């Protein structure tokens, strides 16, 4: 999983090499960095309820259709509207999980890799999920730089899918 | 590869749960332990040759068979094959120690090794004995009271030593 220190040893290891300073910087980087990332990885924990409904509900206002239009794709049956906001919860999850590990590989791994093909086949809408995250971004009350980071890996979301 | 907060999260998201306040607790106690943990990696890599050729000096002092002739390390390619091997695992528990997982000494190091000897006739247990010396210097260098900032690093040696251990119950 892509983190900054799995990085360091990937590229010691890619060379041969024991850990040098180099290496070590990049822990000391990421280990200041870290109370920032913690302190809102638990903020968005204890919102996380309450930013998925709001965030699907944000989603529905902008594109109307998605709640009246017939077809298993859509949210206009209960559910749809149960797997809309699960979908949501899980990138509000992995974000979560990107501020612990320091990295966008939570996203990678576990989300990134595969979305494209998962939403041709079954006719869900990039648009969709770059709406909710908007909102979540708009909506999460972080500051500084706890806010700085978790919208790094939002904004790293929303360009996997435009 | 994982490190120690990868591997929380990977054992999470198998239970589709977020991190409890305890576990985010703990993960903050190691970032607390972040300056010895690399205090401990600095240390043992700038004497990694000495705790090398050490080691092997007082393996081969002990255990002469193994180089007198037809002995597994004996010949120029099976003695420079030996040292490299102790040279890749110390590596891998630098590794580790950085990480704070052992993904890395097992996935890319220990994986097939036992096997590997076993193929070839080269005593593990042997290779173990070097392990343990190797451990006893780098447990000794890394502790040194001098020149550093006091205070506990008890379970980061815990946690170092157990690497090794890790490396040679899996050779032997
Ligand atoms: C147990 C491992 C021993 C121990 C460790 C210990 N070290 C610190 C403090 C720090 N260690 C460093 C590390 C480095 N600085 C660098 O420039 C480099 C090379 C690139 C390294 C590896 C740093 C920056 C610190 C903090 C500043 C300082 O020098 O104090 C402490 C104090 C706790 C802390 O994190 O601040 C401790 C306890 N101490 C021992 O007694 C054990 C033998
Ligand atoms: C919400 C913004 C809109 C919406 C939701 C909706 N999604 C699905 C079905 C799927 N969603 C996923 C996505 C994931 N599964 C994963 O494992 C991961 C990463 C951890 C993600 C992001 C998948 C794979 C499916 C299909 C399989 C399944 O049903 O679980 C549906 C159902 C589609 C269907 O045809 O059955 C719906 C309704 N729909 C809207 O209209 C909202 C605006
Ligand atoms: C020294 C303490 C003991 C010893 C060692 C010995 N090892 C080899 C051969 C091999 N060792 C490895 C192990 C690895 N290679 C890797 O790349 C990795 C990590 C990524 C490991 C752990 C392997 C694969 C070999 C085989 C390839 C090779 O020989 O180069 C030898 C050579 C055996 C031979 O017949 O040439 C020896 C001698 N011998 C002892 O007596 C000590 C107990």
């Amino acid at each position: 999983m892509k983190t900054p220190l799995t990085e360091a040893v990937a590229a010691a290891d890619s060379q041969g090499r024991f850990l040098s300073s180099t290496e070590i910087q990049t822990a000391f980087g990421r280990f200041r960095q870290a109370s920032a990332s913690l302190a809102a990885a638990k903020a968005l924990t204890e919102k996380a309820s309450s930013l998925a409904s709001g965030a699907a509900n944000a989603v529905y206002s902008k594109f109307p259709y998605t709640t009246s239009q017939n077809g298993p794709n859509f949210a206009s049956t209960q559910t749809g509207k149960d797997k809309c906001v699960r979908d949501i919860g899980y990138y509000l999850r992995m974000v979560t999980y990107c501020l612990v590990v320091g990295g966008t590989g939570p996203l990678d791994d576990y989300l990134i890799g595969g979305i494209a093909e998962i939403n041709r086949t079954f006719d869900l809408s990039p648009s969709w999920y770059v709406e909710a995250l908007k909102y979540i971004k708009a909506n999460h009350g972080l500051s500084g730089d706890p806010a700085v980071e978790a919208n790094s890996y939002i904004d790293y979301a929303i360009n996997a899918l435009s | 590869m994982l490190d120690a907060f990868a591997k929380v999260v990977s054992q999470a998201d198998a239970r589709g749960e977020y991190l409890s306040g305890s576990q985010i607790d703990a993960l903050s106690a190691l970032v607390a332990d972040g300056n010895k943990r690399m205090d401990v990696v600095n240390r043992i890599t700038g004497n990694s040759s000495t705790i090398v050729a050490n080691a092997a000096r007082s393996l081969f002092a002990e255990q002469p068979q193994l180089i007198a002739p037809g002995g597994n390390a004996y010949t120029s390619r099976r003695m420079a094959a030996c040292l490299r091997d102790m040279e890749i695992i110390l590596r891998y528990v630098t590794y580790a120690i950085f990480a704070g997982d052992a993904s890395v000494l097992d996935d890319r190091c220990l994986n097939g090794l036992k096997e590997t000897y076993l193929a070839l006739g080269t005593p593990g247990s042997s290779v173990a004995v070097g392990v343990q010396k190797m451990k006893d210097a780098a447990l000794a260098i890394a502790g040194d009271t001098n020149g550093i900032t006091r205070g506990d690093c008890a379970s980061l040696m815990a946690e170092v030593a157990s690497y090794f251990d890790k490396a040679a119950s899996a050779v032997a």
